[PDB]
This record gives C-alpha cells, sequence and structure tokens, in this order.
C-alpha cells in the first residue's frame, strides 16, 4: 500500500534539439521558454494523473539527445514501462534516426510500450515531414503517432495521456478480471 | 598536533597515519585556520581516495562540513570531478542544495561542466529525495548506476 495506486516510468528519447525537454516541461508545468538548454546525462518530472478513480504516478525520464553527454545507456531503459520517442518533423535527419531510436529500445527493454511523436508542427513553411508519410510509418511499426507542438501546446495532454493509457492497460491487461 | 596529522594523512591515503592521529585525539572534523577552513574529509576529496573517505565517515565526520568558502566534500568532488566520492557521498546524506559562498550548488557545477555522469547521479538522488517526500521501484539504485562509470576523470584538473 502507497501514495499512489500505480508507478510508471515513461522515457523520452529522440534525436538532440527535437523537443524532448519541452515536451516534458509544457506536461509538467504548463510552460513554454523558448530557449534551449542542452540536457546533460538525464533530467526527470514526477507527476500524477487520475484515470478511473485511480491515482497513476509518472516518473518521466529525459535523456541527453546528444551522445556526448549520455550516460551508460542501461541507466535509462532499466525499469521502463513506457517509451516516447521524438522527432523533429521540421528535420529529416530526425526521423530518419528515429529507427535508431527504435533498435536502442529492443537491445535494452524485453516488453515495452511505444508511442511516437512528430514534434514542432507549428510551422508549414518548414515542415519536411509529411504528416501521411508519419502515419505510414507508424502503423508499418505498430506504433501510435502524435503530431505535437510544446510551442502553442497541441496534442501534447493527448500524447501523455494515451503512452499513460498504453502503459495502464499493458499492466491492468495482466491482472485478474 | 594530532588534527593536523590527520588532515595531511588524508590526502596521502594514509590511514595507518590517520587511525594513529585518531587515536591521540585528532577531530575528525578538525577545520585548518591557515588553509581555509578545509578538513580532513575536504583532504580526503583532494587527495581522489575512496577508501579514505569512506574511513572518516565511518570515524564520524560529518559529510556537509564545509570550508571558509562555504564548500564542503560533495561541492569539492564535483569540482574535480570524482564520481566515486559524489556517489559514496550521496548514499550517505550529503546535502546537495548546498550553495557556497558564490552561490553554486554541485548540481549547476556538473551542468556547467557537462558531466553526463555526475549530473546523471545528482538528479537520480534529487529524484529519490522527492520519492521519499511524497511518503525498489520507488528508489534508484545510484550505486548500480555508479557501477560501469568511470570513478574520475584523469583529465580534469586534480590529482
Ligand atoms: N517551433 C517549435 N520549437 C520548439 C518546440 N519544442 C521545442 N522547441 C525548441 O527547440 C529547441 C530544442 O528544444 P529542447 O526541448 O531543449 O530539445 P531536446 O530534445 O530536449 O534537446 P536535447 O536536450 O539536446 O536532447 C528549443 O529552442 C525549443 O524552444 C515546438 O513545439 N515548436
Ligand atoms: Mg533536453
Amino acid at each position: 500500500a502507497r501514495d499512489y495506486d500505480h508507478l510508471f516510468k515513461l522515457l523520452i528519447i529522440g534525436d538532440s534539439g527535437v523537443g524532448k525537454s519541452s515536451l516534458l516541461l509544457r506536461f509538467a508545468d504548463n510552460t513554454f521558454s523558448g530557449s534551449y538548454i542542452t540536457t546533460i546525462g538525464v533530467d526527470f518530472k514526477i507527476r500524477t494523473v487520475e484515470i478511473n478513480g485511480e491515482k497513476v504516478k509518472l516518473q518521466i525520464w529525459d535523456t541527453a539527445g546528444l551522445e556526448r553527454f549520455r550516460t551508460i545507456t542501461s541507466t535509462y531503459y532499466r525499469g521502463t514501462h513506457g517509451v516516447i520517442v521524438v522527432y523533429d518533423v521540421t528535420s529529416a535527419e530526425s526521423f530518419v534516426n528515429v529507427k535508431r531510436w527504435l533498435h536502442e529500445i529492443n537491445q535494452n527493454c524485453d516488453d515495452v510500450c511505444r508511442i511516437l511523436v512528430g514534434n514542432k508542427n507549428d510551422d508549414p513553411e518548414r515542415k519536411v515531414v509529411e504528416t501521411e508519410d508519419a502515419y505510414k510509418f507508424a502503423g508499418q511499426m505498430g506504433i501510435q503517432l502524435f503530431e505535437t507542438s510544446a510551442k502553442e501546446n497541441v496534442n501534447v495532454e493527448e500524447m501523455f495521456n494515451c503512452i499513460t493509457e498504453l502503459v495502464l492497460r499493458a499492466k491492468k491487461d495482466n491482472l485478474a478480471k | 598536533n594530532p588534527g593536523l596529522q590527520l588532515y595531511r594523512a588524508s590526502y596521502e591515503k594514509n590511514l595507518p597515519k590517520m587511525a594513529e592521529a585518531l587515536a591521540h585525539g585528532a577531530d575528525v572534523n578538525w577545520a585548518n585556520s591557515e588553509e581555509n577552513k578545509a578538513t580532513p574529509l575536504i583532504q580526503a576529496v583532494l587527495g581522489g581516495s575512496l577508501v579514505t573517505c569512506e574511513f572518516l565517515l565511518q570515524n564520524g565526520a560529518n559529510v556537509n562540513q564545509r570550508d571558509v568558502q562555504g564548500r564542503g566534500p560533495l561541492h569539492h568532488a564535483t569540482v574535480l570531478g570524482h564520481t566515486g566520492q559524489v556517489c559514496l557521498f550521496l548514499k550517505r546524506g550529503a546535502n546537495q542544495h548546498a550553495t557556497d559562498e558564490e552561490g553554486k550548488d554541485p548540481l549547476s557545477i556538473a551542468v556547467e561542466a557537462a558531466n553526463a555522469d555526475i549530473v546523471t547521479l545528482l538528479r537520480l538522488a534529487r529524484m529519490n529525495e522527492e520519492m521519499r517526500e511524497s511518503e525498489d521501484e520507488t528508489y534508484q539504485d545510484i550505486f548500480r548506476d555508479f557501477s560501469q562509470m568511470a570513478s574520475n576523470n584523469p583529465e580534469k584538473l586534480n590529482r
């Protein structure tokens, strides 16, 4: 018996600059700074949500995207229930690299929920990863995709609620009727 | 001057001489008024030895006691990149929120140094603080996280 009814670890991964920390701050504090502060090692937020009469505590880990500033890889993945994989819809490279991030998950995790996030969807003139192409890819991987803007606060709450429900469902599907 | 003998032997990783100083009545928390009120445990940090830090803590050293610039053992270990000493101090209840007289805490120092390993230990220890404050799945094993990190960085200015 604890303060929460369920505890889940969520891990945010993806290339440097794509908006991982910004998505986390928007969800956690409803703020967006506009400034870029490079994540060194790891950062985190702990937040609770109420779902179907139960308190769910989210321990949300935020990785450094730059290899130079990452710690030992197994530290990020250990105990993870859900992984949030982020690219930047204005950066083709960040989307190309999604398959590398998916490989990293597979080398470190046996059985986790996943969600794909195309962030910075707030400037049509600089968008290079088209919605349809991203959804097609997501479909082939069997993973849900959300296109978000941490800056404009679009689909951030929806994305975090989705991966929360996925991990809750994964847990409950293994418990009694 | 048994305190001074202990102080010197701590830098020098000399546990028998440390023990001898203690047997003669050295204060394990002796402050050297001639050298910024630094302590045996701060000397142990500067000397780079983990086992010397352990010995002092086992014999009653205050893990938080500061020099005259307001810098404790954890501050100094962070500045020198002594990852193993940072891990030990965090597990022994060191106050990582302490700021020195210039207003800096260990996390700000580690972030400015872009030190992934030490930032990771400091942040995961904070996560444990936050998990506890709301009141193992709830408890990060930072030793396990430390166990495959480098114990130090010899390219950093240190011994
Ligand atoms: N236009 C726009 N910019 C964004 C958005 N989200 C983040 N940014 C900007 O993108 C830059 C990088 O944001 P971060 O959240 O720090 O990126 P990150 O993935 O955490 O980067 P690393 O910590 O280096 O791995 C910052 O300048 C942000 O203000 C967004 O939704 N739209
Ligand atoms: Mg970041």
